[PDB]
This record gives C-alpha cells, structure tokens and sequence, in this order.
C-alpha cells in the first residue's frame, strides 16, 4: 500500500484549492487518514482526522471553520478543502494513515510525499541573471570566491548549475528568500584557486521551467 | 491538549558519541489498564516525509538500527542515539497520541560538532548591468565557518545601515561539516551612486577581532 | 477455562506463560538458561513451529497469569483505546479470566 497525493500549486490571495491523497493499496478498511501542515522553518502540526468506514471527522481547534475533509469510497481518495487562503498559508501537507483494528488512537505506519501550496500574488516571470565578478584582490593565491545572482523570478524552484555539471568542487547554492516585492531570490557561488582565472571559464547555466526559461551567463573580473 | 516541551531546542554532539533528547507533557500519559505509553519518536531529514522511529516510548520500530533506544515513563521520556553517525543528523518530534488532538513537539536539530574554524570574506561590487535597470546590490561572503552563530554588519560611508540587509545560510556541508553565509542590501541607482565606501563587518567565536573587506566604487 | 469471546474479535497472544500445554501433549519448559518446548522474553515460551499434520485450530490450556490482546476481525473498527488485554488472576482459590473492555463497530 502507498499513499499518493497531488502535485503542488500556485494560487492567488483569497482563492480555494483542494489537495487530494489516493491510496495504491485496496482501499481505507477501517483506518484513518490524518493531515499534518508544516510551514517553512516551523514544526510539524495537526490538521484533523477523517475516518472513511465512519463518515466522522475531527478538526484541531485552531483551524475549525477553516478546512473541509471530504473521502470518496469509489475510488478510495481523501482530499482537503481550504477556504479564504491567507498569505501565511504556504506550507507543505502530508497524509498520515493510521491502522484501527487495535485501537482508535495509534500511530502513523504511512506518510505520503506532501503537497506544496504558495499562495502570493504575482505573475510567472523570469529569472534575472546577474555576474558576482571575481574579487580582484580575492585571497591573493589562496582561493577566489564568484558566483552568479538570480534575482526576481516567480515562482521557485531554480537549477542554477555550473559548467554544465562538470564542477562541483565547491558550489554553494544558498535556499532562496522572499523580497518585499513578493519576487523570490537566491545567489550560488562557487570558490576556485586564483590562479584558475584567466585560463579556464566558467558559466552559471540557469534553468526555470514553469516559464520555459533558459538563461546563462558568462562570469569574468573586470579587471 | 496535551502539550509537548521538547529541550533543547537545537543540540550539537561530536560524532560518535551519546546524543540525549527529552519530552515533556502536561498530562500524564501512562493507561493504567496497558501499562503502556502511548508516546512516539519521529525522524524527518530535510526535505523528506517524516518516518517512525519509535513506538510505546520504548518499542524499536522494524528496520530501525539497534542504537536508537526510547525510554523513560509517565512524563519524562527520553531518546538516545549511541554512537551517532553521518546518517542521523535530522530533527526529532514528540508525538502524543494518547487523546486527540495529537501534538507534536517543537522540534530537536541534532547536529553533528566539530572544532571551530575561522570564516573567510569576500565582497563583490554590483554588477553594471543592474545599474542600467536603476538597483544597486552589493554580496559580502563568508565561508565554510563553525559554529552557528555570526553577525554580519553593513557599513556605509562610516555609518550603520539598517532595515535594507537580507542574508542566507546553507544547511551543513555532509564531507566538512562546515557553513556558509551571504548577506546583501537593496540600494536604488540615486542611493548607490552618491556613496563611496562601502564596508563589510563580521565578528565570529573563531575570529580573534573583527575584520572588515571595503571596495571604493569606480 | 478459556478466554472471553469478544464479537468480531480474535484473540492473540505474544508469549506464553511456561505451563501451557499444546503424545499427550506439548508442554512449555523453561529453566533459568532459557525456555524451549518439548515432546516433539524470559519465563516465556515462543510460538512453537509448524509441523505438519496440524490441526486447523491451535488449542491452548493456559496456566495463572497468561496474557492476551483483542484485535477486530476484518472489516471493523476499535471504538475505544489501546490494545485491550486478558489475564487469568485467581480470586480466593478460583480461576477466572479479567474481562475485557472493547468494542468493535462498522
């Protein structure tokens, strides 16, 4: 048995999505099927319970009047309903199945994969390459430090890469952060020897797909 | 509403040595009629589902190494990890499912500790194309560093800068166990031209004094 | 006697007090090195291996102390919490079985 779940969503402010989770196995014979929401950086929390064989659902306090837990028989799937989406609603949720036939409260056997939902307004746009150059000064033969900015794009994630893959040596690709604008951004930098510059090259090749992008870039001291 | 209290909220142990987490509830747990704690661990490494660790407070779940070890009763429960290794590092939740709602705990990060190492810093000048589109972005680096904490200061014309900083830091490297941190401001074309010093500030455990990295725009 | 017949339910058991009987009979015997049938968790027999010419059913004759869980047949549900258990407690120099507290709905 595997629990599988829906893919992840972009909505606007104030719209309503339904998440859905659907069990490989047979069907739900007698156990429960438990939502868990963590927000980025934060701890794992509770939803509720909805118990197929019953027809019974039970909501935490915190998000009564907020949430509807639907399972359909047929084709044996769960879904969750969020109504007036707030913008510190963008979290990640996962199913929980719980066996019965010992006890009502037991543990969670199975986890599915988790449904990414960002809720913001703003409009698919591409990523912005910008060049990091090289410090001149730098660590004067010990290392040099360059890196490539990406800079309002909507939404995440990116694939920043390097020389098509062929260096990995010592790239540091940082977790995005979320400006003012609502426009995400992240930067990655690679350290090579200072004596590398000026005979080899490199490229940050960027890759966006939920706008089909493809940028790259050229990185070089102005000497 | 049972409510757990993990503590502490972050642990760092060297590698292979004795890790130990607490859980408190406000509410005893233990049913008489089972003599059973109906309490569980729970492991979750970045970016994954969560996977059961232990269950019954002491019950080793299949497929678990024998090192991961419950104990504790009542309300006072504890986890060990003897001899720690690479493939730990995660965060470990309570679980209270002795009545509903289910609560979870804060959270632990065990995080594998190793001597200190000095940071290194870079700084980069922006970028003429972004002058074009009217921003000015300038990045100071610091580089593969231990332990957590490090202040970062943006200094402009000798004169703090506030509110306009954002900065990043990469979960620990797996094969040197290190960190890494870049900081970087938001300046208009108006704001960046005007200025002409432009300075980077760190204090850290590892560095003896502060060190500053300056570039003169032009 | 024999342990309360719950509806809807199958009764189990972990590990046997030594003294259950299973050629008369098996028998559970455990000293202090470890615990092993004969007549082919310490202080406790395992389940015994298959053998073959077995009867459909296994019959137990379980001694003071034994130890049980409930679990709801296929298709049912566990109203209340935790693994509901028997034990055989002598009450003024009579054997009796604890009477479980569980329900199983659908």
């Amino acid at each position: 048995v595997q629990l599988v779940q829906s893919g992840a969503e972009v909505k606007k402010p104030g719209s309503s999505v339904k998440v859905s989770c659907k069990a490989s196995g047979g069907t739900f014979s007698s156990d429960a099927i438990n939502w868990v929401r963590q927000a980025p950086g934060q701890g794992l929390e509770w939803m509720g319970r909805i118990i197929p064989i019953f027809g019974v659902a039970d909501y935490a306090q915190k998000f009564q009047g907020r949430v509807t837990l639907t399972a359909d028989k047929s084709t044996s799937t769960a879904y969750m309903d969020l109504s007036s989406l707030r913008s510190e609603d963008t979290a990640v949720f996962y199913c929980a199945r719980e066996r019965g036939d010992y006890s009502n409260f037991w543990y969670f056997d199975l986890w599915g994969r988790g449904t990414l939902v960002t809720v913001s307004s703003a409009s698919t746009k591409g990523p912005s390459v910008f060049p990091l150059a090289p410090s001149s000064k730098s660590t004067s033969g010990g290392t040099a430090a360059l890196g490539c900015l990406v800079k309002d794009y909507f939404p995440e994630p990116v694939t920043v890469s390097w020389n098509s893959g062929a260096l990995t040596s010592g790239v540091h690709t940082f977790p995005a952060v979320l400006q003012s604008s609502g426009l995400y951004s992240l930067s990655s930098v690679v350290t090579v020897p200072s004596s590398s510059l000026g005979t080899q090259t490199y490229i940050c090749n960027v890759n966006h797909k939920p706008s089909n992008t493809k940028v790259d870039k050229k990185v070089e001291p102005k000497s | 509403d049972i409510q757990m209290t993990q503590s502490p909220d972050s642990l760092a142990v060297s590698l292979g040595e004795r890790a130990t987490i607490n859980c408190k509830s406000s509410q005893s747990v233990l049913y008489s009629s089972n003599n059973k704690n109906y309490l569980a661990w729970y492991q979750q490494k970045p970016g994954q589902p969560p996977k059961l660790l232990i269950y019954w407070a002491s019950t080793r779940e299949s497929g678990v190494p024998d090192r991961f070890s419950g104990s504790g009763s009542g309300t006072d429960f504890t986890l060990t990890i003897s001899s720690l290794q690479a493939e730990d590092v995660a965060v470990y939740y309570c679980q209270q499912y002795y009545s509903t709602p289910y609560t979870f705990g804060q959270g632990t990060k065990v995080e594998i500790k190793r001597t200190v190492a000095a940071p290194s810093v870079f700084i980069f000048p922006p970028s003429d194309e972004q002058l074009k589109s009217g921003t000015a972005s300038v990045v100071c680096l610091l580089n593969n560093f231990y332990p957590r904490e490090a202040k970062v200061q943006w200094k402009v014309d000798n004169a703090l800068q506030s509110g306009n900083s954002q900065e990043s830091v990469t979960e620990q490297d797996s094969k040197d166990s290190t960190y890494s941190l870049s900081s970087t401001l938001t300046l208009s074309k108006a704001d960046y031209e005007k200025h002409k010093v432009y300075a980077c500030e760190v204090t850290h455990q590892g560095l003896s004094s502060p060190v500053t990295k300056s570039f003169n725009r032009g | 006697d024999d342990p309360p017949e719950i509806p809807h339910a199958t009764f189990k058991a972990m590990a046997y007090k030594e003294g259950t009987m299973l050629s008369l009979y098996m028998l559970c015997t455990g000293n202090s090195s470890h615990s092993s049938w004969d007549n082919q968790l310490p202080g406790h027999c395992r389940e015994p291996p298959p053998w073959e010419n077995e009867a459909t059913e296994r019959i137990y004759h379980f001694v003071v102390g034994q130890m049980v869980y409930y679990q709801c047949v296929q298709g049912y549900r566990a109203l209340h919490r935790g693994p509901a258990e028997s034990v055989c407690k002598m009450t003024h120099g009579k054997t009796r079985w604890t009477q479980p507290q569980l329900i199983c709905t659908g």
